[PDB]
């Protein structure tokens, strides 16, 4: 047996207790910068072409997220991101001078041979 | 063009339709005066489905209110949307049935049919292309369960091809307030199986169950229960009144959910039921609506689909989404609960999407399905009706109205034959 | 035109591939986007004028590759090339070979198939993994097994971590190590076994860095692979391809396990104060304390030595150094190799990454000796696996995964037979 | 992806998890409201391991709180992190067990097993790929010791392959609070050996010991005791939630911790515990971490490992280090105190690195170890259970609920066989 005449007012007592303890969400809409799911509209539906404004900070959020770690953080955070941290060549890559920087990239008739192999 | 007339019988029907016209007038932006105060153009494009035009930019509901007792309408006229109705559409008797089915179907019935049949004829001829009529009533009444059976019997002869829907209220065994409540229901379902294209088996008892658990309302009045059904008939007709990505109408649903003409009793549902404490902790997603729906606690009738086989299921959605998560959750629930679906019909479920959300809400979903669990409802009534009828108890009230004792036997045979072939299809 | 495709597997494979690819990008001048403001053996051109790494990173854990996906080179790399799994083997060869492989075997095979379609003349498949991790072990085993029948003639170089004889990051490593050796025996052309402890000792002793890390190790692994591929990438007086130095390294089908060495490896502060010339660098390549595998070749006998100089170097000094090392009784040769050297010279000095450790040095040397001194490490592993299998510890895990327990004894006997063959050569 | 469901049982469990959920929410920058106010991107990269998404940028606990008394639930709701939990996840029964194992396991258990099973199932089908559940409870209660076993038995049938850690609280003989404590303990370990992948033996008496000497707190409350165990388990899954130089997860150590299925009891150890007078005079170093780590006084169980043989050892490091010190300190320990390690497993130690330091701290480590000293506890339980059972005292409480007598006999037989095969492994 379940004495619902008592049980329901035990539940009513509880509902009043977390009603007193109930706190509203403080209206801080956060969203994951990972990805969002979207739905394509109907291009012709005479309600779907309605002009409506966008948001200005969300674009800054993506333009900040989709970018490498160096301009994100002043100093490193994990050992996996030490790697390739500074891409600055300490001397200028004078890659046009064949004198000291000889290259075997494909040249002369070998380009035509690469074509001819197909 | 595509018009529906609303028939309103009984105190249960009168109060339900009164709040029903209230919510859809909010959906169409109609003031208690009758004019248009809405904002969107789409709010007034298909308003003539339910409303008739009047001069000065006023709209009148296309409804006929019938009740043998004049007392109920005075509350209806005293309601918030009370003066909205056309006074001439009010037709009423002087004496009630006293919850006697025989008095109303036969004795006090012959006088008030002539007036109400005239009014519905004028409204039917008002519209060029009528889809059909709709009636809201209860099976435990003297008028809705009583008179209301004779109206549909007549109008089927007048308008056979037009679809009619009835959101009748089936009495519950756990809570009852009428001795002869099985007697009226015994003589009402027999009229339903012969002349009804679709029936929405609603039950009061599950309605109080839902507000006690899902909404957790301390003092649920009849208005909240009438609000719950009001969302249900609004969700049926939102795709008719308003365009969507995949459009549908009542005939889309009537044809695709009746495998055989004897089976037109269905199970309605309407998804976004959250208590106030539940509003804080949720994420409005298509999967959340589907999981809430296929659980049996959401259901507003008195029988569990887990004890039967889902013959046909339909899910009409309100809001702008994409159909993949609609289709994948559709496919997911079909594969997972394989035993509860019949095998002779692959792809048991039907979908529809209407772009425009309900007012004040983003997502709403309506389910209308046929399950073997509805035969649990009829056999329970026969468990009572035979108990009264074996001793011939409470028979002189009916027998004084002039009909034979055979009518109980032929009726009792009818749903017994109905639950027999219904059991056969299981 | 010569092409080498990377098939890196596991956490070790991903980290080592990212290392090797920053060295390839800085060597070829490619910006982190993939645009040039030689290369074709590793990169491939696109319609947009970008350069596409020919690498397949495969792992069973997402985060190891998502670190690359959010790394600097995200736009440089292909989302389709990076192949991830949801659940790992967790140091289980049986999981890695029988339960989780078949889900993405087809995807990995298709990815390398399209990469081979892009390549015209394929030189080699450089495949990196470990003998400790269940992923780097079982998945490597199955992809060798299918790749052997997919390309019978195409050469498959096998760079892999071997468990260190003293330090270990796992307890269940020897089971995977003994079960993996069948594939490196019957499905590999060259094997480049590496233990971490040797590089640890080298970087502490020579490089003065008291607190190194896995990226410090991966820098030297990228350096040795780059020195291997420098003859293909750039011009040399004696260019050495893969076929040449495998032919002059492998005498028998069962002996394809050479040991490597890089010289000179000194920090810049000490590099201030010494001459670096051919004799000194080739003497440093021969010291047992500089060997990158924990074994002493002085306890065995060299029977082959591949040799790759690089930078500012003269064949006169090369021949003088060869004479000097031949005139040494501490260095032994087997009786059936009076001449056992395979000399190659390349012009371009090894480049340097910023943030690395080695100073920029005009001349370098990479040594690859096939000897018989490696079998003692397999003997240590044999003792450890024998005292593992005596009490049948951790056997229940693999048995529940679903392999046959006799394969353990079969692998033990096979590695014993390999050691016996090495004794016959010795 | 890799999600954890925190099943919660008992007053001890409810208070432990409430503090446990506070630190992670603080660790992941979660306010009492539920939003995110932190700074680093990596604070939310693997947040969904423990949390589920809700609308408005809300993250909800994936915890299922179970208790047989309403009195605990108001207290956990009244906490600062009290409203953050989902109300629908809260499950309780009207009547408690009175510290009776029999009532919770059989009599009152069968009425609440259904409802918790639905709640965990909805959280199970929520996450796409779950690694396994998580339970913290006490072996001296009536629900956590009693009821709590029944959840584990059922979910192993439903979910066999998933990982199952239980942080069961073992009652102490020196400080005990229940007369019928041995009866609950004896009837729970038998359920614990059969269906559990790993167990963590935590004792409150040793928790009292450390704050007496290690922290020198004047008035140690139970909240402080809950702070250590929450800090312990935060170090278990930090490698799961954050990438590191050498990654790991629950399946990494569990495969590497269980030579044989009959053993799954381990010894938790936390590194950075210093009193207020120890902060001024110290140099935070990895050797300083290891010296306190092996010291028998830092442990939070009632067994001295110096009386037994260390079977396997895990040391998961949290923060940024160089492994050379980590490897050298592990190697240094494995050679000095050689008698305390087994001989059939060389390299008993398993190590992992998580780069992200704990909030408010820089260096930390967690120790998990299986030693022969855990059998010191079960035999100490046996000398009381046999001292309880021979005279059939306090038996009518257990006999009246409906069981017979041999269940005690099979319980002591299983633990006697367990310790017997455990002494043989020494
Ligand atoms: N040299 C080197 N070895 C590594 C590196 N990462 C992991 N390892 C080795 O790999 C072994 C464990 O395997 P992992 O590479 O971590 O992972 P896996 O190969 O995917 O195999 P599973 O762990 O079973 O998934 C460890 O014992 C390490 O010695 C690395 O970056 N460099
Ligand atoms: N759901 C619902 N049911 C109602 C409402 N008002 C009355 N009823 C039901 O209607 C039944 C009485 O109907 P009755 O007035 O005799 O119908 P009538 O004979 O057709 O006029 C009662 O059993 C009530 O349960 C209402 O507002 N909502
Ligand atoms: N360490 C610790 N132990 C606790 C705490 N709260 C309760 N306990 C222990 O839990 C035991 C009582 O557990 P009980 O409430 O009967 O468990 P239940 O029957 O499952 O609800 C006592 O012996 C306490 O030692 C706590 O905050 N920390
Ligand atoms: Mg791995």
């Amino acid at each position: 047996n379940q004495d619902e005449v008592h049980q329901n007012q035990i539940l009513r007592e509880l509902f009043l207790k977390e009603l007193r303890a109930q706190k509203l969400y403080t209206q801080y809409h956060v969203n994951p910068l990972r990805k969002v799911h979207t739905i394509t509209r109907k291009p012709m539906s005479w309600h779907d072409n309605l002009e409506e404004p966008e948001d200005a900070k969300f674009l800054n959020l993506i333009h900040h997220a989709a970018q490498g770690p160096k301009k994100k953080y002043s100093e490193t955070q994990t050992e996996a991101q030490e790697i390739g941290w500074d891409p600055n060549p300490l001397i200028n890559p004078d890659r046009q001078d064949h004198r000291l920087n000889h290259f075997r990239v494909y040249h002369d008739i070998t380009l035509y041979k690469a074509k001819l192999w197909s | 063009m595509r018009e529906i007339v609303h028939l309103q019988a009984g105190q249960c029907g009168n109060q339900i339709g009164a709040k029903f016209w209230e919510v859809i007038s909010d959906e169409h932006g109609i003031d208690p005066t009758g004019t248009y105060h809405g904002d969107s153009d789409l709010q007034l494009e298909r308003i003539n489905v339910y409303y008739n035009e009047a001069t000065g930019g006023k709209y009148v509901p296309r409804a006929v209110l019938v009740d043998l007792e004049p007392g109920t309408m005075d509350s209806v006229r005293s309601g918030p949307f009370g003066q909205i109705f056309r006074p001439d559409n009010f037709v009423f008797g002087q004496s009630g049935a006293g919850n006697n089915w025989a008095k109303g179907h036969y004795t006090e019935g012959a006088e008030l049919v002539d007036s109400v049949l005239d009014v519905v004829r004028k409204e039917a001829e008002s519209c060029d292309c009528l889809q059909g009529f709709q009636l809201t009533h209860s099976l435990g009444g003297g008028t809705g369960s009583g008179m209301g059976t004779l109206l549909i019997s007549k109008i089927r002869e007048e308008y056979p091809d037009r679809i009619m829907n009835t959101f009748s209220v089936v009495p519950s065994p756990k809570v009852s307030d009428t001795v002869v409540e099985p007697y009226n229901a015994t003589l009402s379902v027999h009229q339903l199986v012969e002349n009804t294209d679709e029936t929405y088996c609603i039950d009061n008892e599950a309605l109080y169950d839902i507000c006690f658990r899902t909404l957790k309302l301390t003092t649920p009045t009849y208005g909240d229960l009438n609000h719950l059904v009001s969302a249900t008939m609004s969700g049926v007709t939102t795709c008719l009144r308003f365009p969507g990505q995949l459009n549908a109408d009542l005939r889309k649903l009537a044809v695709n959910m009746v495998p055989f003409p004897r089976l037109h009793f269905f199970m309605p549902g309407f998804a976004p039921l959250t208590s106030r404490g539940s509003q804080q902790y949720r994420a409005l997603t298509v999967p959340e609506l589907t999981q809430q729906m296929f659980d049996a606690k959401n259901m507003m009738a008195a029988c569990d689909p887990r004890h039967g086989r889902y013959l046909t299921v339909a899910a009409v959605f309100r809001g702008r989404m994409s159909m993949k998560e609609v289709d994948e959750q559709m496919l997911n629930v079909q594969n997972k609960n394989s035993s509860y679906f019949v095998e002779w019909i692959p792809n048991n479920v039907k979908t529809a999407v209407c772009d425009i959300p309900p007012r004040g809400l983003k997502m709403s979903a309506t389910f209308i399905g046929n399950s073997t669990a509805i035969q649990e409802l009829f056999k329970r009534i026969s468990e009572q009706f035979t108990a009264m009828f074996r001793r011939k108890a409470f028979l002189h009230w009916y027998t004084g109205e002039g009909m034979d004792e055979m009518e109980f036997t032929e009726a009792e045979s009818n749903m017994n034959d109905l639950v027999s072939e219904y059991q056969q299809y299981q | 035109m010569r092409e080498c495709i990377s098939i890196h597997v596991g956490q070790a494979g991903v980290q080592i591939g990212n290392a090797c690819w920053e060295l390839y990008c800085l060597e070829h001048g490619i910006q982190p986007d993939g645009q040039m403001p030689s290369f074709n053996t590793f990169f491939s051109e696109t319609g947009a004028g970008k350069h596409v790494p020919r690498a397949v990173f495969v792992d069973l854990e997402p985060t190891v590759v998502d670190e690359v996906r959010t790394g600097t080179y995200r736009q440089l790399f292909h989302p389709e090339q990076l192949i991830t799994g949801k659940e790992d083997a967790a140091n289980n060869y049986a999981r890695g070979h029988y339960t989780i492989g078949k889900e993405i075997v087809d995807l990995v095979l298709d990815r390398i198939r399209k990469l081979a379609d892009l390549c015209t003349g394929l030189q080699g498949f450089l495949i990196f993994h470990s003998f400790g991790g269940g992923t780097g072990s079982g998945f490597a085993s199955l992809l060798m097994e299918r790749l052997s029948v997919d390309y019978g003639k195409k050469s498959k170089l096998e760079f892999a971590i071997y468990p260190a004889p003293q330090v270990s990051t796992a307890v269940v490593e020897p089971y995977n190590s003994i079960l993996t050796t069948h594939t490196t025996l019957e499905h590999s052309d060259c094997a480049f076994m590496v233990d971490n402890e040797a590089i640890y000792d080298i970087c502490r002793r020579n490089l003065d860095i008291e607190r190194p890390t896995y990226t410090n190790l991966n820098r030297l692994i990228g350096q040795i692979v780059s020195s291997i591929t420098a003859s293909l990438r750039f011009d040399g007086a004696l260019n050495v391809d893969l076929t040449e130095f495998q032919t002059n390294l492998v005498p028998y089908p069962r002996i394809h396990f050479p040991l490597a060495t890089y010289a000179p490896v000194i920090s810049a502060e000490k590099a201030y104060h010494e001459q670096l010339s051919v004799a000194e660098i080739t003497n440093a390549c021969f010291e047992p304390a500089n060997q990158m595998v924990k074994c002493d070749p002085r306890h065995g006998k060299y029977m082959a030595c591949c040799m790759l100089y690089r930078g500012d170097v003269v064949p006169k000094d090369v021949n003088a150094a060869i004479a000097t090392i031949k005139t040494k009784r501490t260095i032994q040769f087997v009786d059936w190799c009076p001449t056992g050297f395979k000399v190659g010279i390349n012009y371009q000095p090894p480049t340097v990454v910023p943030g690395g450790d080695l100073a920029k040095v005009q001349r370098a040397v990479c040594m690859l000796s096939n000897t018989t001194a490696i079998a003692e490490a397999w003997a240590r592993l044999d003792h450890k696996f024998d005292l593992m299998y005596a009490k049948r510890a951790f056997v229940h895990w693999y048995v529940g995964e679903g392999m046959e327990e006799g394969e353990f004894s079969e692998a033990r006997e096979d590695l014993a037979a390999l050691e016996k063959d090495y004794e016959e050569v010795g």
